[PDB]
């Protein structure tokens, strides 16, 4: 039901 | 005005333009990142139901967790917005 | 090396110090903000049980929903640390 | 149980 997600602003 | 590029997202098409124009009518009434934020993010919350979070900067990286199909990153001119429901 | 100084918290004085430590070790062991955010959030989850979430930067501003007891903003150097748990 | 919290980097 739930993901881990990563983001970086470049 | 501003150029919305969209870079992950796990949210219906729908909802992707619905954070798209919540992002830019919170940017024409905000200058200040976390007021820009705030009004996301209540707006989310009300249209789209508890919980959601939103962060909005030019410089950040971020490891979250959001509940499928509730997730959006994207820019909005030069700023990054982080948009995602947990809880 | 790295100067501490916590902003904003609603979370036992223990765990900040875990906190505050959990991010140095993160600083010490990578130098880009997604990587930094990821190791203190599994680091949490592992400790105290999910669902924590953390952003690292140097410009953003925030609007999130934590439950109570759960939540730091802080600096370590320049960069600000944003972790709290939702869900 | 829980709170809306407001950061912002200076």
């Amino acid at each position: 039901a739930t993901s881990a997600k990563a983001t970086q602003t470049d | 005005d501003r150029k919305a590029v969209i870079k992950n997202a796990d949210m219906s098409e729908e909802m992707q333009q619905d954070a798209v124009d919540c992002a830019t009518q919170a940017l024409e009434k905000y200058n200040i990142e976390k007021d820009i934020a705030a009004y996301i993010k209540k707006e989310f919350d009300k249209k789209y139901n508890p919980t959601w979070h939103c962060i909005v900067g030019r410089n950040f990286g971020s490891y979250v967790t959001h509940e499928t199909r509730h997730f959006i990153y994207f820019y909005l001119g030069q700023v990054a917005i982080l948009l995602f429901k947990s809880g």
